[PDB]
């Protein structure tokens, strides 16, 4: 980078992602998406329980 | 042998890195990526989402 | 030495060329993976005419595929003998003309033709001494007819002295796929009479007729028609690809069949074509070849030459054959039906012999006879073009695209005086 | 090659709900979004690219927008089986309906729904790359279909213009009907359907009732069966884009080969063999008889008689085990027969197209597994007949000025009633001179 | 054949704090070489025995990063040591007197 | 020497004798270009290299050194994808 | 004997130089840790052009990094083949100019350039016979453009007789990163027309176009762009480093390509570049080299040479090739496409051959054309510059520093007179004099 450089320019994990053209185009972490959807539903249920 | 004519059944040229049917995997050259209907040919597609970063390509 | 650069335009052009390259590759023994596996040395010495040595016995065809829709290209690389072309030679548009000569000649050619000319220029200056270019296309569709004629025009302005073949399929009224057939066929022929060196006329009506009567098939798919036109193209170019007792190249046949610079539309007939059930009950002799070749039902056009005069004719024979019988049979057919041959040209028959037959055969023939019955089909097309243009059917699909009506008046006037001069020399 | 389909109206969403059920079943997609776990990557996959995109991982969200003003039918979609198929936003829903009112749907509520819809369409096209065209589904009888449907097509033609817009509209039937203000609605919709849709295909409901009563012998058909075979027709004329054929015909060919004059785009449709699970086993299906079967008025999707008309042109989509030989032989027999007559401007009045994949079947459908099928889209002067039939009974009610106060209350006047009526008269003169 | 298979090199840490602690401090982590560590197979007790084991039939050299071999320069290829051809036996005519 | 604490370095090696079975990797600590002069810490070998000509098969040797100086050495034969890991003062693991 | 010192400026320059030193070290066989382990003796005999023997086969590059933020320097250090550079040659500031040519030429350069000059002097007298200085930088940024050009000026005042190459990428409006790109590029080119001996013009637009069409890569990253540029530079200086049947030094190429002291902006190209899937289909002959070398889509500038005239051209070849084939190919190209070559200079093609190929191939080629199509790009920049300078936009960031508007007026004057000179020399007559 122009300011700070922590990572290598040939680091394997970064290269494995960038090279996977599908991952660049669309990327998801489905597990975390499930967990966050359940977190939202649980917060709504907590609100309704408090009102009850 | 009768050859199918006209368009339909997207093939080795229209296949590209980013579309809605092309499978996951590492590919450096577009013409190499362009033949997965040739390379893979009958795996279950759970395996393609499993092996996200792996060659298994021409 | 002498080279042939192949050019395919349109969907029908691509399927025709796919089968053509299939049989030529089989003739020269190169396998669908692209390597030489022949046995005779004679196959190896004359493949610069159609190929280029790449690496380790890899020969890629000297062709340029050209169209406007990717499904044709996918169909090219799907079938066998599909991975032998070079991907750079797949010069290729992205929008699609779709039965529109105007789109095929003014709007899309403007951005496609520069890349095609770049590719074809590269393919020409690759080899040393071109013999001629070859073009297969259609006269019904848009990207075949329109882009084809624009390519022909641009090429003939660039490389004037080089020869040029054009295999055009003209639509027939009995076998009518599209509706704008006249509006395309008439405009294309207008461009074709002034730019192409010579042309050979095909039509699917006669092809279905031949596969019906001679070959005796239930299901004549397009592959078999492609097989017939392929065997024709191979028969035309056999004299370059193989030694023979009497040779005849493209230029030699051109000068010996074109007496006037506007009369260069030929009809074609191939023989032998026999059903495999009747394949054993027949002899193999040059009278057996000439009885089927000069048969009027064997022509590959919807123009019966018995309704007109055989202006000139030519026959290309394959196989180690007897020149005496060859010439004597031509002499006899010339002298017997003396009314069908023109008067002011004695010895109306050019003949040639190349001793290498197609694989699976021992003796074959190819006929290219310039008759005056071809103006029958041009009149048959011109009257439909008049029937539509008389009160402007479908006209806006070209008018709003850049054209004027004077292009249509030109097209019909050039159709008019062409069929008139053909009627004159009859 | 991508094509996005928009549905405007309570009939539009019901037709869409049948089309997309058929599309997911034709490409093997489960209703919950993604393909079966057992599915194996193979040639012929990616066939679904022209209707679905692929989000995230294993999720296919269609290229469609249902849009209605009453939230009822949109909420039925949001709670049905295909909860997880459509993206939540793609189903645009208003707050209150137009209620059989072209005026209310064109000037009152459309003015606030149209910006959200076309902002959605633009980022659907921006996600797309090789856009073939849009295709619209609507019934012209209602208010949402007609009114803001016209408003949408207006601004679509302004936004893009050159791109093809296939309009599969549903006209009201002559004798069987569900509304009263529908003549006003149909006329005021048509005046904008003239200069905006590139191709328009008419679909009447009585004709389909006749078909399902006679052929499929279903004595009590609901709208589902009607929606079922309409989606069958849409699938049959998009299969050329989707799957490889021997000689296939695109979207962009119809405009070239069926529109002889820039104001005449109204095309009768038909389908055959519309057949049941028992008659199909008993009767042998071949190309010649079904090419005949697609030509009587007893098998058309519009209640009109082309025997009174002259066929301007014809397009024939073939699906299944069909070779170019016999389809050519069949159109030869039709052209040489004289029970129907072609116009003088067209000696070559046909355009055939052949595709390989047989049309699929659906659980709950009535058609069995058939080997080959025909979908015809022709053009004739019988449409110039049906517009006059509709016009006469529009003048009936407009003479006594019935229901006029509704539209005036919405803010319109008598001027556009007069001009819409005159435009229909002009088009009537247009059809009678072309047929000459 | 991924480009990461041919990737040779020696990476280093990027930007970081100043060290501020010398290696002589007990809390400063240091690399100690001895004990010897996990030897593989029997009879490798001594370093010289390790060398004999390494020399018998195992051995390794680093691969040529260039794919092809180095082409002989045109000078060397064109001018190799050569030997002149043998003359042959001469005739001698007897002089006459 | 003088490389910072978190440091990795990989190289590609090959056999020198044609048709070789094993390849013996030795880990040496020192500065002398002669090998016998440096001190030795750990050695292992990649076994069952498939038969091949002189310099065809590929072995990847990569040294990794962590923050509190623990050193690991990964040897990876590419053809059969044989991975062996060597840890300072701890057993050799296969993979 | 003949020596080339390397000077890298800015972040883009630094990454390019890193890839370039990687490829050169690979070509000469020295490992990333800096010791020799090659095979042939042809590797040892000409590494004095780039390195110095330190201690027992230890070779350090003859380079000088130059920038203003430690991110670039530590990206250099963290990379492989990164432990070979001498840290005393890491002359380096820590403020950052930030895409400001005035900052890179008046504020921070004014005190960093003296230390940079000390280092470059030291590394230039560390050798015997300087062939040239070789400066790699960009024309958009500030720490590369401004400081680099001030360094060029000072060096041309100090050592006037030695050669000077400048690899400069230029901003293109299609792929334009920053907003002050014209303000920087115009002043930079104003300095380069008066100081640099020759400048080789690159641009990321043409680089991306090449990587898309010819290579057909899926993800053409800056590493691949830098690899292309590095291969170009290596092909330039292969003639000094390896014996050939026809040598061509840098001064030789310059005197054969520069007809007038101000027309020294060259467009470059490399050959062969084919995809891994399409390499099976292609033929491998000198015709297959030149047909791709002279191709318009292979030039590494956004200027179609078909739009003008080739003033001069040069082709360097690597690999064992037949000079007869080489010469007849050059002859065919010059004779057939005859109108693209200027008239008042016959035999417009300088050519040379060397016997050592780049790694991975047996045979390759590098093209340096001095065309008159470069005024296309210069006008394309000058129009944006004058559009902005019509209303003193973004101008305070330079005005409040010490610069005036007269500097911009002079920049515009020199740029427009340069393109006018190019146009006159393009449309000049064949034979007549006054
Ligand atoms: N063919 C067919 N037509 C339908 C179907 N459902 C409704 N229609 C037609 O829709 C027309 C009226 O419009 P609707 O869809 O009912 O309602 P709308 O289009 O939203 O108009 P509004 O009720 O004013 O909002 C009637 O002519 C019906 O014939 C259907 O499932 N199939
Ligand atoms: N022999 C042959 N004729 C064909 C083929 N495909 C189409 N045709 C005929 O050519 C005409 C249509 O050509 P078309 O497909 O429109 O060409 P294009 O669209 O311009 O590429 C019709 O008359 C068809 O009968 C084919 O594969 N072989
Ligand atoms: N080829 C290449 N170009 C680069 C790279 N990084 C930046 N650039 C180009 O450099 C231009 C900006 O120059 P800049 O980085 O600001 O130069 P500097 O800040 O003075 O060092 C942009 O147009 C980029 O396209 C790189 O890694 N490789
Ligand atoms: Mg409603």
């Amino acid at each position: 980078g122009r300011l700070v450089a922590q990572v290598p320019n040939e680091d394997p994990e970064r290269l494995k992602r960038v090279l996977d053209a599908k991952w660049r185009t669309i990327g998801v972490d489905k597990e975390t998406l499930e967990l966050q959807a359940q977190e939202k539903k649980d917060r709504e249920q907590a609100e309704k329980d408090r009102d009850e | 042998t009768t050859v199918a004519g006209g368009k339909g059944a997207r093939g080795e040229i229209t296949r590209r890195p980013g579309e809605s049917g092309n499978p996951y995997g590492v590919s450096v050259f577009v013409d190499e990526y362009g033949k997965w209907g040739s390379a893979i040919q009958g795996m279950p597609l759970t395996e393609t989402r499993a092996r996200m970063q792996t060659k298994y390509f021409p | 030495m002498r080279e042939i650069v192949h050019i395919q335009g349109g969907q029908c052009g691509n399927q025709i060329g796919a089968k053509f390259w299939e049989v030529v590759s089989d003739e020269h023994g190169i396998d669908p993976t692209g390597t030489y596996h022949g046995d005779s040395d004679l196959q190896l010495e004359r493949i610069n005419v159609y190929f280029n040595e790449a690496t380790g016995g890899r020969y890629v065809p000297r062709a340029i595929l050209m169209d406007l829709e990717p499904g044709t290209m996918d169909s090219v690389r799907s079938g066998p003998y599909g991975q032998i072309f070079r991907p750079d030679n797949f010069v290729f548009g992205q929008t699609g003309a779709g039965n529109n000569w105007a789109k095929g000649h003014y709007t899309e050619g403007a951005e496609l033709i520069d890349s095609v000319l770049d590719v074809v220029r590269k393919e020409a200056e690759s080899c040393d001494c071109l013999q001629g270019f070859q073009v297969c296309h259609s006269l019904g569709g848009g990207t075949g007819s329109g882009m084809g004629t624009l390519l022909i025009s641009k090429i003939r302005e660039e490389y004037p002295d080089r020869m040029m073949l054009t295999f055009s399929v003209v639509p027939s009224p009995k076998v009518s796929d599209t509706v704008v057939e006249p509006y395309n066929a008439t405009l294309s022929v207008h461009q074709l009479v002034e730019n192409a060196d010579e042309c050979m006329v095909l039509d699917n009506e006669a092809l279905y007729d031949i596969c019906f009567r001679t070959l005796k098939l239930t299901t004549p798919t397009f592959g078999d028609l492609n097989h017939l036109i392929s065997a024709v193209m191979s028969g035309i170019t056999c004299c370059l690809r193989f030694p023979g007792q009497l040779n005849a190249d493209l230029r030699k046949l051109a000068v010996n069949l074109i007496p006037f610079p506007r009369l260069h539309f030929f009809m074609v007939g191939f023989t032998p074509l026999t059903s495999r059930g009747s394949q054993q009950y027949r002899a193999l002799t040059v009278p057996e070849l000439t009885q089927q070749m000069w048969d009027a039902k064997n022509m590959m056009c919807a123009a019966d030459p018995r309704h007109g005069r055989y202006l000139t004719a030519s026959a290309l024979f394959r196989g180690r054959m007897s020149t005496k019988e060859v010439d004597e049979q031509m002499l006899n057919v010339q002298n017997k039906n003396s009314s069908y041959f023109v008067e002011w040209i004695p010895n109306n028959v050019k003949s040639s012999v190349c001793d290498i037959p197609p694989k699976g055969l021992k003796m074959s023939a190819t006929f290219i006879g310039n008759s005056t019955a071809i103006q029958e089909m041009f009149k048959r097309v011109s009257e439909q073009f008049t029937a539509m243009f008389r009160r402007k059917a479908f006209l806006h699909w070209y008018t709003g695209e850049g054209m004027d009506e004077m292009e249509f008046t030109e097209a019909e006037s050039n159709m008019n005086d062409l069929v008139s001069e053909y009627q004159q020399y009859q | 090659r991508e094509v996005i389909s928009i549905h405007i109206g309570q009939a539009g969403i019901q037709v869409g709900n049948a089309c997309w059920e058929l599309y997911c079943l034709e490409h093997g997609i489960q209703p919950d979004g993604q393909m079966p776990s057992d599915k194996t990557i193979g040639g012929g996959d990616d066939a679904f690219n022209t209707f679905f995109s692929e989000t995230g991982a294993g999720k296919h969200v269609p290229r469609c927008i249902f849009l209605d003003l009453e939230p009822t039918v949109v909420d039925e979609v949001r709670t049905g089986t295909y909860r997880q198929l459509f993206h939540p936003e793609q189903l645009i829903s208003g707050k209150e309906d137009a209620a059989n009112n072209f005026a209310r749907g064109h000037y009152t509520i459309g003015k606030e729904i149209v910006d959200l819809a076309l902002d959605r369409i633009r980022k659907l096209a921006d996600n797309c790359t090789g856009l073939q065209g849009f295709l619209v589904f609507n019934a012209v009888g209602g208010g949402t279909g007609s009114g803001l449907g016209s408003l949408l097509l207006e601004r679509l033609s302004v936004d893009y213009g050159k791109k093809s817009k296939l309009g599969f509209t549903v006209y009201p039937s002559p004798q069987v009907s569900t509304a009263v203000v529908e003549p006003y609605n149909s006329v005021l919709s048509t005046h904008s359907l003239l200069e905006h849709t590139d191709v328009a295909v008419m679909l009447d409901n009585e004709a389909i009732y006749d078909i399902c009563r006679r052929s499929l012998d279903i004595e009590r058909p609901t709208y589902t069966n009607l929606n079922r075979l309409i989606a069958q027709v849409i699938s049959s004329l998009t299969a050329s884009l989707r799957f490889d054929g021997a000689l296939n015909v695109d979207i962009t060919e119809f405009q070239t080969n069926l529109v002889p004059y820039p104001r005449i785009h109204f095309m009768l449709s038909s389908y055959a063999p519309i057949i049941s699970a028992e008659k199909a086993y008993h009767e042998q299906l071949s190309v010649a008889e079904i090419t005949n079967a697609a030509f009587e008025p007893a098998s058309m999707m519009v209640k009109c008689d082309p025997r009174h008309g002259k066929y301007m042109a014809c397009c024939l989509m073939y699906r299944g085990d069909v070779v170019p030989k016999d389809v050519n032989a069949s159109v030869a027999t039709i052209k040489t027969k004289r029970t129907i007559q072609f116009v003088d401007w067209c000696p070559t009045g046909f355009k055939c197209g052949i595709n390989y994949q047989p049309p699929t079947v659906v659980p709950g459908g009535d058609l069995a597994k058939v080997q080959r099928a025909v979908c015809m889209i022709s053009n004739s002067t019988a449409i110039g007949e049906i517009f006059s039939r509709l016009d006469h009974k529009f003048d009936l009610m407009y003479a006594k000025r019935a229901f006029v106060h509704w539209y005036v209350g919405e803010g319109m006047e008598e001027g556009e009633f007069s001009e819409a009526r005159e435009d229909l008269a002009a088009l009537e003169k247009d059809f009678e001179e072309v047929g000459a | 054949m991924l480009p990461t298979d041919t990737m040779k090199g020696t990476f280093a840490p990027g930007t970081t704090k100043r060290k501020t602690v010398n290696m002589y401090d007990t809390q400063s982590s240091t690399f100690q070489p001895r004990p010897e560590g996990p030897f593989e197979a029997e009879h490798i007790t001594d370093q010289p025995a390790a060398h004999e084991h390494f020399d018998t039939t195992r051995e390794i050299k680093l691969k040529d990063p260039k794919g092809m071999d180095l082409p002989a320069t045109s000078y060397v290829e064109h001018y190799p040591p050569k030997t002149a051809l043998l003359p042959g036996e001469p005739l001698e005519l007897a002089l006459g007197g | 020497r003088t490389l910072d604490s978190p440091c990795s370095a990989r190289q590609v090696f090959t056999t020198v004798h044609d048709n070789q079975e094993q390849a013996c990797i030795l880990i040496l600590y020192g500065d002398d270009p002669v090998a016998s002069n440096n001190t030795l810490l750990g050695q292992f070998d990649i076994v069952n290299i498939p038969p091949a000509p002189k310099d065809v098969p590929r072995i990847e040797v990569t040294f990794h050194l962590s923050r509190d100086m623990f050193l690991t050495v990964e040897a990876r034969d590419l053809d059969t994808a044989r991975h062996k890991r060597w840890l300072q003062r701890g057993d050799i693991v296969v993979l």
